[PDB]
RNA sequence: UUGGCACCUCGAUGUCGGCUCAUCGCAUCCUGGGGCUGUAGUCGGUCCCAAGGGUUGGGCUGUUCGCCCAUUAAAGCGGUACGCGAGCUGGGUUCAGAACGUCGUGAGACAGUUCGGUCCCUAUCCGUCGCGGGCGCAGGAAAUUUGAGAGGAGCUGUCCUU
RNA sequence: GGGAUAAGUGCUGAAAGCAUCUAAGCAUGAAGCCCCCCUCAAGAUGAGAUUUCCCAUUCCGCAAGGAAGUAAGAUCCCUGA
């Protein structure tokens, strides 16, 4: 599931080594990696919370 | 202590243009040559004068720096002066003359040995002994002079063969 | 000749380094060194 | 390069000219027809099979009877290629035979070899027995494979097969005369492949 | 239970044009999108190509000395047979087996390695016939 | 190569040398091509690149090696279980017999010598070299092909003219 | 024979005003390399090619599909080389 969010987080133009420091910026998400995957069955839920690491990538 | 700081002079009449990119065509009487030269160097055509604006310094770039000035003062007053060889036969059953625009030598090989010239390249025939090439590129036509003196290159010994005007051979006392 | 310690030996060789080799270059041909 | 192909009968000797004596082959080639003309505006290359020898038509099929309309003529049981001749000067129907060559024209010959059948390691190599006497038990037989520590068998270590079979191409021969009225053509030396076989007469690659 | 697809999977055509670029950093941006490291349905077993038909073959460049000094080696099983070639030889007369070459040793060997590699094709510059599949243009990445 | 050590094998890994069949590495004997020459031509020394090919018939000894006979463009080294015994020969070492010198009081001993002295195997698998039967190649068929790729060939001596 | 190369041999020219086979640029050069010469060869699953053939049935399964009879041709069987 780690390049299953690679191949959403690179859609949005991030990287999981920086997508994955967002999300422990924004948010003090606790999401599980097969669960921050799924976001990706029903995207762009996904892209939502990759919304909100970008604001905190700034 | 330059060389591509030196300036390149055209009174007249050897007309250079900018053609991009970069191939610089002298123009001229004699003909016209076309160098193509790397995109650092930045010529600054000026009233009547040539020269090189370098892109920066460096050992890449000043070992370019000299070389595309001095293409081009070989190119420029080329098609003014032209250029020609020496060529000296030193010996006995050696001779020289063109057949058709071969160049017939009877050295001492049990076959006679003819040379091609290239187009814009005039081998003359002045006697039995000289020969002289005549044309505009120096890498063409020293080059060319370089394919005859290696017919027969000179024995120590003996001076034979082909033989540039002037030039000193090393002696040896054989015995 | 051909050895890896290649010196000019009188002063009238000059030591080129061409095509990675250092060769020494001189008048007098048994001068003539390159190691390689 | 020109090339007719067809039949050969066997060996004569023909003297000549001289004293000589010349070992002379002979050869039923003629004539050939041009039934389709390979071009390289369709195919790639540029070729013309030829066919010789036509058969009777219980021995041809209905998918073969229609390869001979173009040039409309009799089936015909030997087709093969020449790659590749001075473009054209032929049509397809047009009757090649022995005219073109001469006493002097140098000729490279191909055919499929005499074959001898499943034969051990002296004949189909020229390997060499070993001692038939001193007690030794090794004789006509290949030997040694190979080394230990590579543990197998080296591709291409000489054993018994089946020899002959394969193809031929035996040059630089002189056609002798030429029998444009008994269509056969008469060839210095030995000329492979058996009695009665196909054998395509080239021009050599030459000199 | 997470998902992983299987035979609902659909496959879009690419192109690649290697004109100013390397090697050797394109074949890891193909081989990813061969394999499929992009799209995010990405079961590792189940073929999950979208493929890509390089264009301008004939037109690779690649840095350092590497046309005279980087050799290839394809040696038969005959003993001390081998064929080696430089790739200014491979530039000029076939760079067809340049670049597959390059993708097969970049896959998973097996029988991926093939599946992954019968989807590639290679096409010498520009023309290919492909004009029935229509590929979208894949800029690259860099 | 003579060695050191004793780490695979003493419920067995056959040891010297020949015959066959080779491949491979070049640190090259030639042959192709060159720098230097203390190279006048002739023939060399020496250093460079170069494995494609060739690299002999004996006498002697078990011999590898070695010397010598005569040729040759030359008669290269070296690895591959000092290649190769489920492919062969045992001539020696190292089975018992038998002697000789030497040593020991004696049985016997000796890398000191000599005459004689059962070399087993129906090929399972992988290899190798030939032959077939399926199947596939988006319908079945018959001919001729193209060539990605695989091999084979790759040696040279004289002589006469110039 | 052709084409690129080894060691050479260079023609130009700088950095380093001259010089300098090299760094940009162009050559020549070996029984070496790649072909040309000869053999295999589309099982080359990347299964290529062109030529000429036979045709586009009869029944079931509404359908996907399955059988039975058949053309182009071939095979068994026989005389053999």
């Amino acid at each position: 599931w780690i390049t299953r969010i690679n191949a959403a987080a690179r859609m949005n133009g991030l990287s999981y080594s920086r997508l994955m420091h967002g999300l422990k910026l924004s948010g003090i998400e606790v999401n599980r990696k097969m669960l921050a995957d799924l976001a990706v069955n029903d995207l762009t839920a996904f892209n939502q919370l990759a919304d909100a690491a970008k604001a905190q990538l700034n | 202590s330059r060389v591509g700081k030196k300036l390149l002079e055209i009174p007249s009449d050897v007309t250079v243009t900018l053609n991009d990119n970069n191939t610089v065509a002298v123009k001229g009487p004699k003909g016209e040559l076309t160098r193509t030269f790397h995109p650092d160097m930045e010529i600054k055509v000026e009233d009547n004068v040539l020269t090189v604006a370098r892109p920066s310094d460096q050992k890449e770039h000043r070992a370019l720096h000299g070389t595309t000035r001095s293409l081009l003062g070989n190119m420029v007053e080329g098609v003014s002066k032209g250029f020609e060889r020496g060529l000296e036969l030193v010996g006995v059953g050696y001779r020289a003359s063109k057949s058709g625009n071969k160049l017939v030598l009877n050295v001492g090989y049990s076959h006679p040995v003819e040379i091609v010239p290239e187009e814009g390249i005039e081998i003359e025939v002045p006697s039995q002994t000289k020969v002289v090439v005549k044309g505009t590129d120096k890498e063409r036509v020293g080059a060319i002079a370089a394919n005859i003196r290696a017919v027969r290159s000179p024995e120590p010994y003996k001076g034979k063969g082909i033989r540039y005007e002037g030039e000193v051979v090393r002696r040896k006392e054989g015995k | 000749k051909v050895r890896p310690s290649v010196k000019p030996i009188c002063e009238k060789c000059k030591v080129i380094r061409r095509k990675g080799k250092v060769m020494v270059i001189c008048e007098n041909p048994k001068h003539k060194q390159k190691q390689g | 390069t020109k090339g007719i192909l067809g039949r050969k009968i066997g060996m004569t000797q023909v003297f000549a000219e001289n004293g000589d004596l010349i070992p002379v082959t002979v050869i039923e080639a003629a004539p050939n027809v041009v039934l389709q003309k390979k071009t390289a505006e369709n195919d790639g290359y540029e070729a013309i099979q030829l066919g010789f020898d036509d058969k009777r038509e219980k021995l041809s099929n209905k998918p073969e009877k229609g390869h001979v309309a173009k040039a409309e003529t009799a089936p015909k049981r030997f087709v093969k290629e020449l790659r590749g001749v001075e473009m054209d000067a032929y049509e397809v129907g047009q009757e090649v035979k022995v005219e073109i060559f001469s006493a002097g024209e140098i000729v490279d010959v191909t055919g499929v070899s005499k074959g001898k059948g499943f034969q051990g390691a002296i004949k189909r190599h020229g390997q060499s027995r070993g001692p038939m006497s001193h007690g030794s038990r090794y004789h006509r037989r290949p030997g040694s494979m190979g080394p230990v520590d590579p543990n197998r068998v080296f591709k291409g270590k000489l054993l018994p097969g089946r020899m002959g079979g394969e193809q031929i191409t035996v040059q630089n021969l002189e056609i002798v005369k030429v029998d444009a009225e008994r269509n056969l053509l008469l060839i210095k030396g030995n000329v492979p492949g058996a009695k009665k076989s196909l054998i395509t007469v080239k021009s050599a690659v030459k000199s | 239970t997470p998902m992983a697809n299987a035979s609902t999977i659909e496959r879009k055509w690419l192109v690649v044009d290697a004109a100013g670029k390397t090697l050797g950093r394109l074949s890891s941006e193909v081989a990813a999108i061969l394999r499929g490291k992009h799209k995010p349905t990405y079961t590792p077993h189940v073929d999950t190509g979208d493929h890509v038909i390089i264009i301008n073959a004939e037109k690779i460049e690649l840095t350092g000395k590497k046309l005279t000094d980087k050799i290839y080696y394809r040696h038969t099983q005959h003993p001390g047979g081998l064929k080696s070639r430089t790739a200014l030889e491979m530039r000029t007369n076939y760079p067809e087996k340049m670049l597959e070459l390059a993708i097969k040793g970049m896959l998973p060997k097996g029988s991926l390695g093939r599946q992954m590699f019968k989807k590639l094709n290679v096409y010498r510059g520009s023309e290919h016939p492909h004009e029935a599949q229509k590929p979208e243009v894949y800029e690259l990445r860099g």
